[PDB]
């Protein structure tokens, strides 16, 4: 009636089955997802392309020439 | 829109089921009195937070590293990367504040978010916030021809700054529990009224704009 | 981000590579007769993909692969995964590149003042 | 013409023999017909102008308007049964047909082929007007305000009475058509200098310009709702339907005879547009905004650009509905009230909820909202302006943001807020007071649909 | 405990 | 020290009057009461007053009204600092303008008789 | 401090009245005198298809007929397919070096 | 807001009154409640201290400068509640506190609905009128003799007659009519 | 949300909330029985006393309307007259 | 204490304390309450500047000019700051992009007719 | 009618606000509205919440649940 949810004073309010299940729903889902996808795609930290060492190019390689 | 829309109905939730209660400070313990809410207020945090694998993720990053990598200004570029650091140190603020701490609210507690109402858009939000980076981004046009090749530090210094973002406030908050008050407001006012421009920008225009027309354009 | 702007804007410059004007020395410098660029796709193949003019690299060809596994394959945005490697490797390939040029300007731009410092500025 | 007046002119023989009590219904009844009468104009199917006889014409220019001074004759007289509606039977049947007269005379004023049938109506309008003010005008001060009115277009009538024989004497006949067709070209000399001054001059003056616009805020202050009205709605814009007809001839002196006037105008839109932001009367605040939105026109009726001219006749049109309906509600509020005051009656909402509503869209007019030819208007002076000296935005951009303050400010702090304590309480609203709100606003929504009728001579 | 909402009157 | 400005003006807390009040304060204080208690009491069974329609007039904000739109031009005396400004303020933009426009469409007709402005594309006007 | 013995006694009294006045709004048993379908189907069609007939009518019989009403970027063609209208199969590309 | 304004504040009510703004000022720095529950005994202590002052100049002296310690070591977003002037509520719901004299304009329709509503409406406007009369002489007749007069206003004093001047802080708006 | 206030219900709290104050002694509290006159509590206590009520309740009694909340009565009335509870 | 006598109109209107109805006592009765002004007490000159909505004359925390300078001195470093920056860009070691044919001479819209100086790119 | 729980079921001790007791008494003085301030701490709200916690909430299904898709797709 004009009670829904008991109010409570100096409690913790008492929680229905629904709420905590649902919370955990979301959440967990969450992290099914994160963990999912980080096996099947992990290039969100790694990237799928290696830098090349810029100080590693033979002269030859990039026309430097020796002095004329 | 998914994540900040998420956050400010999760609040709408706090809000309303307080006895409107608008500001951290009397608010706490939010994750055991309201699991569906912190729940659904966290994942919407880790996503403002750009975690890997989430929404932001899958757009936010793309920019971070568009930013590391292209010709810009030195100070543009620094200060959009703190930037991202504090998005996440003020999202630790609402989650220490609001949700992990001892509860400060109002004695009577009435809290109830179980009318479908509140949940189920709360929720179907939530699903979106969870999968809409993965779907949106391998759907659109292939367009802009990103940068993937990168030194490592700035491939992955979105996620470092984040990281280290959160455990710098975590670190700061926790240190406010001491029994110690020696905050000795350093800058926190600036931060605390806005900069202090809608304090000062706000007082004189308004008042030397009126002050022309009855003074001087209406009555002279 | 990087430590080439320290070399550029602590250090000298003189020997830094101009940001813009990376091609500054000549193209055939230490070249004998070095082959041109290639770009596979026709003009047209490209204007009849739609491809937008900054997508239009030299990796436009394999762009237009993926494209193709994209409309091709509708409901499944999932599965044109290796066109995207292509596309993104013929990039990196294209960035290396470009590192590459920079690179060899860097250095060239040493060479001048190693050699016009005392091979021809001292007697 | 003769329909949109004959039958005009009937409805004084039926203000006078109709019964006391019938009186009212049978005249507002009548003109709203009089009014579908007029529509009959709007039916070109050409561009020729419809030359009615000798006397009457009707194009683009006055054919919008016509049919807004006989449109507001119905709605004149349903706002002023209240008021007026205290007297003995022979001072309502007075008012009734000055009422009537006033779009009787301005019918044929914005119908007029003889620009001097112009003037003997358009001077002739003050006569109705004047007694509209000082007769029935509430405050002690309306004998002022009735001296100002006729003096400051009384002074600017007689130099433009001897233009118009001068010019016949050097063309030969004042007739429009003609004038048009014929080579009047000015040669800038000293005097033409002064003759252009002169003709502009008596129609600058009605069409308030920064410097003479003293007449209007005091005129619509103590003038009975009925008269503010026809100030705001079809008055002020006999002075803007002069200045398109008259600048036909005088062609070559404007290019450069008119810098004072723009300037004047459009720093005297900034100026007029800012002290509505503090002016404690709402009619007060109304009047200057009315100022201000026709010192866009004269602004435009000046730099004589094909885009200006119809900006203007969009913009006086709609400006001249929105205007009345804003003096109408401020009416509405000052009977029930007693007090122009604007910090007074604050919160009507909580008591008057649909007012408001028509209080709101009224507003939203007045600022420049986007599907309303209110903005097509102003944005189409603006574009023109801007070619004029794209510095012109600087100062039409100041009024933007001013216009917009004051208008959304007469809204915050008459219709929401916290209710007044316990004026006398406030009755609810008649049904007239709405209905008078409604036939303002439904043919603003209706205009907006098809802008192409206002839009004027040039498209 | 159903309680009367003062209400402006709204039949005009 | 906070330091009141015109705007942020000193809280009464830190005002120094607050804290030294002579017993001549007090009593000016005790009397302003009296002043605003009477009209307090004025209104106060003006406005709880049943049978009565007419409308609480304020007087006050009359008062207000009537010094600030028509007790004006009676109280106008043509000083210096006054017709200097009086005159800055109308025409001194309104000649500020006139060769910021003049300037401008001399500068665009030039041009345009000159044959450089390009006018494009611009088929309205 | 503490109330005046005259003022706990006008608000002692003005508060019993405004507990009358209250316990008055209630609103009485009667007070409110009233003056004397497939669920989202009756939604789904009634108000969605209704809706939709008549836009299709109107954007298949006004605007498709107008000229440059409803104008859409060329489709795509890549390498290989075949053109519905002419039947061209568009040339497959130069082979680009496989195993890059 | 119920009652009336005193003229002058005593030297007390603005000592007791810094001990509320500060106190309540200082539960926006120190948010958590122990932090406070401990901080804040101790700020008694300060006020506790320096109590017996008899020497006012002292005490006057103790006060202008705790009042300016205060002013510079405020929060800038203290804790103000959600519905006191300030706060996130204020006046809020007031746009559904329309002023009850407004259901004498209701078309008798509307009043024919809600019928117990009126019946009782009615008695309420017999009292009003039956004793204003008793009222303003009342009001009158213990009035003060010339001199200091304050905004408090006096009780019944008598059987039947009702609070004088009380039409308006009774059949005062709901504070939330929701 | 949450239901209405009763005037036994603003009444119980007033009285939980001061039996929890250690100085107020939680067998002599009684409703009708004055803060600072006959349960001892200083001028500094009462401050401090408004203030948990405030903080029981969610409200702010003002100043001049609280330098009065005296008996533990008026604060169970004020807060019910505040809060519009005609029981 | 009237309005000082330089001839501008005021005439005898009292010259109030020029302070907003923001800190006018907010939880008393104020008779008229959203002007928080009482019934005859004089009104000010510019009450329709100083009034809740328009302008906000109120103690502040900070001191004014403290806060003139502070918001300023930002503006400016940070406004100087970027200009460091522009003077002193962050730029990959990276060399110019590559587009095919002459920079998509004809594509950019270029003239069909006149072919372009032919602009190469060359491997490595 | 709501009832309340017992005034005297509150108590300092066990709660972060004993050792603010505890200090504050080394001073000498002692907070008397502690008690009031105890149900903060006193049961159900008691335990610490710890950040990890939070950001970590449903890990532990989530992980069992992303093994057993991994291993479907193992399972093919
Ligand atoms: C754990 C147990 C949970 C039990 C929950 C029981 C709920 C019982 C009532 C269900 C009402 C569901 C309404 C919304 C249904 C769609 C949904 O929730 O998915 C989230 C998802 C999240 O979407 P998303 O994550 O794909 O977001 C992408 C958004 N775009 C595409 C724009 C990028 O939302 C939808 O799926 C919308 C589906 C629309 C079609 C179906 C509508 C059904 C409506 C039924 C209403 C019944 C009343
Ligand atoms: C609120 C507004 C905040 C500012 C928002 C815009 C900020 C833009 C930067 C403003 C400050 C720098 C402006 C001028 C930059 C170029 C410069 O300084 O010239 C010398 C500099 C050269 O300085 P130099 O010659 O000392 O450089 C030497 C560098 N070393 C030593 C390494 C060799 O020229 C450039 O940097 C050209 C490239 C940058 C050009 C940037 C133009 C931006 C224009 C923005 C206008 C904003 C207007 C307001 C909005
Ligand atoms: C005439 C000179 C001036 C006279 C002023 C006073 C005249 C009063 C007496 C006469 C009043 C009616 C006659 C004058 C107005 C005539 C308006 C009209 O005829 O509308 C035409 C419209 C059909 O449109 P159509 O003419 O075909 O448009 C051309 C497209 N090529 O017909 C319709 O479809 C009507 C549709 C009605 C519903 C419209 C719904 C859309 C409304 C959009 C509002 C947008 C927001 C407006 C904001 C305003 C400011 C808040
Ligand atoms: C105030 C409102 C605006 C007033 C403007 C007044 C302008 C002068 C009177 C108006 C009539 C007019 O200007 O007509 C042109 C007339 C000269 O015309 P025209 O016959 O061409 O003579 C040129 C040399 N042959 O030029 C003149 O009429 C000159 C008249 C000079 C005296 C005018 C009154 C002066 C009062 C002091
Ligand atoms: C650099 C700025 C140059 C500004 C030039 C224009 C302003 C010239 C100011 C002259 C001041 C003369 C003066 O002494 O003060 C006002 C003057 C004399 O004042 P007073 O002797 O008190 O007697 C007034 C009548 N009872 O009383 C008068 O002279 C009255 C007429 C004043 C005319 C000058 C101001 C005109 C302003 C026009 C504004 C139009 C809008
Ligand atoms: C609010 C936003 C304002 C944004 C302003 C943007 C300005 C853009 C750059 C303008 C200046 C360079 C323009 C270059 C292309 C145009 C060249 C041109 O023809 O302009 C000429 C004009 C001449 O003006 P001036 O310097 O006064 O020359 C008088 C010489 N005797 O050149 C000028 O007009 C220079 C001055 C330009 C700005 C004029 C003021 C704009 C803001 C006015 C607000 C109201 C001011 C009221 C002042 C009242 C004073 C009593
Ligand atoms: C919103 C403001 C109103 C926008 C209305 C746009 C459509 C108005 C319209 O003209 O539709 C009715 C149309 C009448 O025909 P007609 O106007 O002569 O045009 C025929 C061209 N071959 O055709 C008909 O009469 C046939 C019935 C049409 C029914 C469907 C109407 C669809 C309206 C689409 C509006 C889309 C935009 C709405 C949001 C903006
Ligand atoms: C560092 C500097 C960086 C560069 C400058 C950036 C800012 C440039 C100027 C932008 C406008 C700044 C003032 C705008 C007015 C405004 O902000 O209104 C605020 C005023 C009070 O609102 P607020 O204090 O925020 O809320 C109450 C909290 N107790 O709310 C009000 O109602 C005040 C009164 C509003 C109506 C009158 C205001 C004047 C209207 C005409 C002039 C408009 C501004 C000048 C013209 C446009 C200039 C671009
Ligand atoms: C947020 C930051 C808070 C900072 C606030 C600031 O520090 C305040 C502080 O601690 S410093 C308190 C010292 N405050 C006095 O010293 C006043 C003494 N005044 C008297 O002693 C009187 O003479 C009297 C006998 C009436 C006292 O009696 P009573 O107890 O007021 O009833």
């Amino acid at each position: 009636g004009g009670v829904h949810i008991q109010p409570r004073y100096r409690e913790f309010p008492q929680l229905t089955r629904s709420q905590v299940i649902q919370g955990e729903f979301l959440s967990s889902l969450m992290w099914f997802w994160i963990l999912w996808r980080f096996w099947h795609d992990s290039d969100a930290v790694l990237g799928h392309f290696s830098y090349p060492d810029p100080s590693q190019w033979t002269d030859e390689e990039l026309g430097i020439p020796p002095d004329d | 829109a998914f994540f900040k829309a998420m956050l400010f109905m999760c609040s709408g939730s706090i809000i309303h089921s307080l006895a409107d209660e608008q500001d951290i400070r009397k608010m706490g313990n939010i994750t055991k009195i309201m699991p569906f809410t912190s729940s659904c207020l966290v994942i919407g945090s880790l996503a403002l937070t750009g975690m890997p694998f989430l929404t932001g993720f899958y757009s936010k990053d793309l920019i971070i590293e568009a930013i590391n990598t292209c010709n810009t200004n030195a100070w543009a570029l620094l200060i959009t990367l703190i930037a991202t650091s504090m998005t996440a140190m003020y999202s630790m603020r609402i989650i220490y504040f609001v949700t992990m701490t001892k509860p400060r609210f109002p004695p009577l507690i009435s809290i109830n978010e179980n009318d479908p109402d509140l949940m189920n858009p709360i929720k179907r939000l939530a699903f979106g916030s969870i999968f809409a980076g993965f779907v949106i981004s391998y759907n659109i046009p292939p367009t802009s021809i990103p940068v993937l090749t990168m030194p490592w530090f700035l491939k992955t210094t979105a996620l470092i700054i984040s990281v280290l973002g959160f455990l710098i406030a975590l670190e700061l908050n926790n240190l406010t529990m001491k029994l110690s008050m020696n905050k000795a407001n350093p800058y926190s006012s600036f931060s605390t009224l806005l900069g202090f421009f809608p304090s000062i920008i706000h007082r004189i225009t308004p008042m030397k704009s009126l002050n022309l027309s009855l003074k001087t354009s209406l009555t002279l | 981000m990087g430590a080439h702007l320290t070399r550029r804007y602590l250090w000298d410059a003189s020997v830094e590579p101009d940001p813009e004007k990376i091609p500054s020395f000549p193209p055939d410098l230490g070249f004998p007769e070095r082959k041109e660029r290639v770009m596979v796709a026709t003009q047209q193949e490209m204007m009849d993909a739609q491809l937008t003019l900054q997508q239009r690299d030299y990796c436009a060809h394999y762009l237009i692969r993926l494209l193709k596994c994209k409309r091709d394959s509708f409901p499944n945005f999932l599965a044109c995964k290796h066109e995207q490697h292509d596309w993104d490797y013929c990039e990196h390939l294209d960035y290396v590149k470009r590192m590459k040029e920079f690179e060899r300007e860097r250095r060239l731009l040493q060479r001048k003042k190693r050699r016009a410092l005392k091979e021809a500025r001292v007697a | 013409m003769l329909k949109i007046i004959l039958p005009s002119l009937m409805l004084l023989p039926l203000t006078w023999l109709s019964s006391p009590k019938k009186t009212w219904t049978n005249v507002t009844s009548y003109s709203f017909l009089i009014s579908l009468t007029s529509l009959t104009l709007l039916w070109q199917t050409d561009e020729n102008y419809k030359n009615f006889s000798n006397m009457f014409s009707s194009d683009p220019l006055s054919t919008p308007l016509i049919i807004l001074t006989a449109w507001l004759l119905p709605l004149m007289l349903m706002a002023s049964q209240n008021h007026l509606k205290k007297d003995n039977n022979v001072l309502q049947k007075l008012y009734i047909s000055m009422l009537i007269s006033l779009q009787i005379l301005l019918i044929m004023t914005f119908s007029a082929t003889e620009l001097i049938m112009f003037y003997i109506l358009f001077e002739a309008t003050l006569i109705p007007t004047l007694i509209i003010i000082t007769r029935w005008g509430n405050q002690t001060e309306r004998l002022n305000a009735g001296i100002y009115f006729l003096f400051y277009t009384l002074i600017g009538s007689i130099p433009l009475l001897i233009a118009l024989i001068l010019i016949q004497n050097h063309v030969g006949t004042l007739n429009l058509m003609i004038l048009s067709f014929t080579t009047h070209t000015l040669d800038a000399s000293w005097s033409n200098n002064l003759l252009w001054l002169a003709c502009m001059m008596a129609f600058l003056i009605k069409m308030p310009l920064y410097g003479v616009h003293l007449w209007l805020p005091k005129a619509h202050v103590e003038a009975p709702i009925a008269g503010s009205m026809i100030l705001a709605a079809i008055l002020l814009k006999l002075g803007s339907y002069g200045m398109i007809r008259i600048s036909i001839i005088l062609d070559p002196l404007t290019k450069y005879m008119a810098y004072p006037f723009i300037l004047l105008s459009l720093w005297g839109m900034i100026m007029t547009s800012s002290i509505c932001l503090r002016q404690t009367d709402l009619k007060s605040l109304i009047a200057y905004s009315s100022v201000s939105h026709m010192a866009l026109v004269i602004a435009s009726i000046m730099i004589q650009t094909p885009w200006s001219f119809m900006g203007a006749t969009m913009l006086m049109i709609a400006h001249g509905l929105t205007s009345s309906l804003l003096f109408c509600l401020a009416n509405s509020n000052y009977e029930r009230i007693h007090s122009r005051t604007m910090i007074m009656a604050r919160g009507l909402q909580m008591v008057f909820p649909l007012m408001a509503t028509w209080w709101l869209m009224a507003s939203l007019a007045n600022l420049a909202l986007p599907p309303s030819i209110n903005l097509m208007g102003e944005l189409f002076i603006t574009m023109s302006l801007f070619s004029w000296s794209n510095f012109t935005i600087i100062l039409m951009g100041i009024n933007i943001i001013i216009t917009g303050m004051y208008s959304m400010y007469m809204i915050i702090t008459t219709q929401r807020g916290k209710l007044t304590n316990h004026m006398i309480n406030l009755q609810p609203s008649h049904t007239r007071e709405l209905t008078l709100m409604a036939l303002h606003m439904i043919p603003l929504i209706l205009l907006t649909t098809s802008p192409k009728l206002i839009t004027g001579l040039t498209m | 405990k159903r309680l009367f909402v003062v209400k402006p009157s709204l039949y005009y | 020290k906070y330091k009141p400005a015109p705007l942020a003006t000193l809280p009464s807390t830190l005002d120094p009057a607050e804290y030294d009040v002579s017993p001549e304060t007090r009593r000016a204080q005790v009397e302003r009461l009296s002043i605003r208690a009477r009209l307090k009491r004025e209104y106060l069974l003006q406005y709880n007053d049943p049978k009565r329609v007419s409308h609480i007039e304020d007087p006050a904000l009359i008062r207000w009204t009537y010094a600030r739109s028509a007790n004006i031009y009676p109280n106008f005396r043509p000083t210096p600092k006054n017709s200097l400004l009086g005159a800055v303020a109308g025409f001194g933009p309104l000649i500020f303008w006139y060769y910021v426009f003049k300037t401008d469409r001399d500068r665009k007709e030039r041009l345009i008789q000159e044959g450089k402005l390009d006018r494009k594309f611009n088929i309205s006007y | 401090s503490g109330y005046t013995p005259d003022e706990k006694l006008r608000l002692q009294q003005l508060r019993e009245l405004r507990r009358r006045w209250l316990k008055d709004q209630e609103l009485s048993p009667r007070e409110p005198v009233l003056p004397p379908a497939y669920r989202s189907s009756l939604f789904a069609v009634s108000h969605v298809l209704i809706p939709m007939w008549f836009v299709h009518y109107y954007v298949k019989y006004h605007m498709a007929t107008k000229p440059y009403t409803i104008v859409s970027s060329k489709p795509r063609i890549f390498p290989g397919d075949t053109i519905l209208e002419t039947g061209e199969v568009i040339p497959p590309m130069r082979d680009f070096p496989d195993q890059h | 807001a119920f009652c009336a304004p005193p003229a002058y504040l005593t030297h007390q009510q603005k000592v007791l009154r810094l001990y509320k703004r500060a106190l309540r000022h200082l539960e926006s720095w120190c948010i958590h409640r122990d932090k406070y529950r401990y901080f804040a005994c101790l700020m008694r202590a300060r006020f506790e201290e320096h109590k017996n002052e008899k020497d006012m100049m002292r005490a006057t002296q103790l006060l202008r400068e705790a009042e300016e310690e205060f002013w510079q070591n405020q929060h800038p977003q203290p804790y103000i509640f959600p519905d006191s002037p300030g706060g996130t509520s204020f006046e809020r719901y007031e746009c559904y506190k329309v002023p009850e004299w407004c259901l004498d304009y209701w078309h008798p329709s509307e009043k024919a609905m809600y019928p117990d509503y009126f019946s009782k409406r009615e008695q309420w406007k017999k009292l009003r009128m039956e004793s204003w009369d008793r009222e303003v002489k009342q009001l009158q007749e213990e009035t003060s003799p010339d001199g200091i007069m304050t905004e408090a206003l006096p009780p019944a004093r008598r059987e039947g007659d009702l609070p004088p001047l009380w039409w308006h802080i009774v059949t005062r708006p709901r504070e939330r009519p929701t | 949300d949450a239901p209405p206030l009763t005037l036994d219900g603003i009444k119980d709290r007033v009285l939980y909330v001061l039996k929890l104050y250690d100085k107020i002694d939680p067998e002599k509290l009684s409703v009708n029985s004055h803060f600072m006159k006959d349960l001892g509590l200083d001028s500094l206590d009462q401050v401090e006393i408004i203030m948990a009520m405030e903080d029981e309740f969610g409200f702010e009694i003002p100043d001049i309307d609280a330098e009065k909340l005296m008996c533990p009565q008026e604060i169970v009335d004020y807060i019910a007259d505040k809060k519009d509870v005609y029981e | 204490e009237p309005y000082p006598d330089d001839g501008m109109g005021y005439g005898d209107y009292p010259m109030l304390p020029n302070r907003s109805q923001h800190e006018r006592d907010p939880w008393y009765q104020w008779d008229h309450s959203e002007l928080r002004m009482n019934w005859g007490e004089p009104i000010h000159w510019d009450l329709d500047m100083y009034i809740r909505n328009r302008v906000d004359t109120s103690p502040t925390p900070v001191s004014w000019d403290v806060m003139c300078k502070h918001l300023f001195g930002f503006v400016a470093f940070m406004v100087f700051m970027f200009w460091v920056g522009h003077v002193f860009p962050s730029y990959q070691p990276v060399g110019p992009k590559q587009y095919p044919y002459n920079n998509l001479y004809l594509e950019r819209g270029g003239d069909p007719t006149k072919e372009p100086e032919p602009v190469v790119h060359y491997d490595i | 009618k709501m009832e309340l729980p017992d005034y005297r079921q509150w108590k300092i001790e066990g709660t972060p606000l004993e050792t603010v007791q505890k200090k504050l008494a080394a001073r000498g003085l002692r907070d008397p509205w502690a008690r009031n301030e105890a149900w903060r701490y006193m049961g159900g709200f008691a335990g610490n919440i710890t950040f990890p916690s939070v950001i970590l909430k449903g890990f532990k299904w989530g992980f069992a649940a992303f093994v057993v898709a991994l291993g479907a797709e193992y399972f093919l």
